């Protein structure tokens, strides 16, 4: 499908931003 | 069917009774840390935090020395070196100023768009990347750290009208830009041109070079269509390979360049197709600056209205119509609410409007 296509796309996407996040210690405002 | 379901747990109303056009969660912060929020109109920017049992705690109220400047919009990033937070913002003066948000200092500004600025987006891998969207039909990268203009998104096939809004795709190779012009243009930034460009950007020093940075001046975009809306464009978003965009039509558009099975990265800048996947529907809704908005993982998409309604969608729903969540309403918000932003866990959805008035939504 083109949804569950572009549905793997975003989750694989996301999941490198989450874990650049995740390495990343931003002091809180 | 959609299962996400939010209580309203708190509101306030800022005293300058003006109305909120920004309103942006730093999805910097780490694990743990407090759920902060930025909301930006009049002269203003106010820094939040929220609480248990719906508290949300005023942290800083930041006042532009200029009395008449409007401010349209706000971004997060952090300092590469340090990890501190900062808060870009920028209005009607078309001026982008870098605070820094624990002690609301103005760090520096950035001048040269001819007029108002519409949008400020940080790049998603690369924090001192700043993308500006401007009344003046172009829009502008810039690195915020060495201080330089690394291009002109603009000129011979650039915008012809007001550029309202634009999204960088979730690895930041491209950006989809939209405006009063009804077009919808790609801007590729992982071509070898605009790579070198960005690595340019960073081996300027002034202190070993007394010329000036030369900017790229991009006038050509790599795709280009006036044919999903029939009227302005005022907000644009990248839905993984597709793009989601709106006009006064009271329906976000689900659409991709090219043909169904046309790859995003093989389109052609001459490619005159496009294919709608799908439409998202709403009601009362058709007034200009709209903005709609998504979740970190892009599981949720949220849209205020002209009379107080905030509309939210499951996109995990192939069809739009099964993917629509029960509206979110209180008898007491009336006004339009022009943008809306979900903490980065989802767990809160903020609301701000054109009375000065601020909602609060958690997910339950
Ligand atoms: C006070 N009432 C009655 C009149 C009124 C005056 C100014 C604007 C306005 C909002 N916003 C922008 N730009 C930022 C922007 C762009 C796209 C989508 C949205 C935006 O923010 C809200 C959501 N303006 C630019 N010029 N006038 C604007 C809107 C209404
Ligand atoms: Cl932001
Ligand atoms: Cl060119």
């Amino acid at each position: 499908s083109m949804f569950s296509s572009n549905r793997q796309k975003i989750l694989e996407r996301t999941e490198i931003l989450n874990q650049e996040w995740k390495q990343r210690r931003i002091q809180p405002v | 069917k959609c299962k996400y379901s939010f209580k309203c747990v708190n509101s306030l109303k800022e005293d300058h009774n003006q109305p909120l056009f920004g309103v942006q969660f730093n999805w910097h912060s780490k694990e743990g840390d407090p759920l902060v929020f930025a909301t930006v109109g009049s002269n203003r920017v106010t820094l939040y935090e929220c609480h248990s049992q719906g508290e949300i705690r005023l942290l800083q109220s930041y006042v532009d020395a200029d009395a008449d400047e409007n401010f349209y919009t706000c971004a997060w990033t952090y300092d590469s070196n340090t990890s501190h937070p900062l808060l870009a913002v920028a209005g009607s003066r078309g001026i982008i100023r870098i605070i820094n948000p624990i002690t609301m200092q103005c760090i520096k500004h950035y001048v040269g768009h001819g007029n108002a600025i519409n949008e400020l987006k940080f790049h998603p891998r690369d924090p001192n990347l700043l993308l500006s969207v401007s009344k003046d039909h172009a829009l502008r990268l810039w690195n915020i750290q060495t201080d330089t203009l690394v291009a002109i998104f603009g000129g011979v096939e650039g915008h012809r009208d007001e550029v309202l809004s634009a999204d960088y795709d979730l690895l930041g190779e491209k950006i989809m830009s939209c405006g009063m012009d009804h077009s919808l243009k790609l801007w590729r930034i992982n071509s070898k041109r605009m790579m070198n460009a960005i690595k340019e950007s960073y081996d300027y020093n002034p202190n070993k070079t007394n010329r000036p940075f030369i900017s790229q001046k991009i006038h050509f975009p790599d795709f280009s269509t006036r044919d999903i809306h029939r009227n302005y464009v005022d907000c644009v978003r990248w839905l993984g390979d597709l793009i989601l965009s709106k006009s006064c039509e009271n329906a976000i558009v689900c659409w991709k360049p090219g043909k169904m099975e046309d790859d995003i990265d093989k389109i052609k800048p001459s490619e005159s197709n496009v294919t709608i996947l799908g439409r998202f529907d709403y009601s009362q809704c058709d007034i200009w600056y709209m903005r709609f908005s998504m979740d970190f993982w892009q599981k949720m998409l949220a849209l205020g209205n002209q009379v107080g309604k905030l509309y939210v969608w499951d996109l995990e729903v192939e069809d739009p119509h099964k993917a629509k969540c029960t509206t979110l309403t209180h008898h007491k918000c009336g006004a339009a609410i022009r943008q809306t932003s979900f903490s980065r866990d989802s767990s809160i959805l903020i609301a701000v409007c054109d009375d000065a008035s601020i909602w609060r939504w958690d997910r339950l």
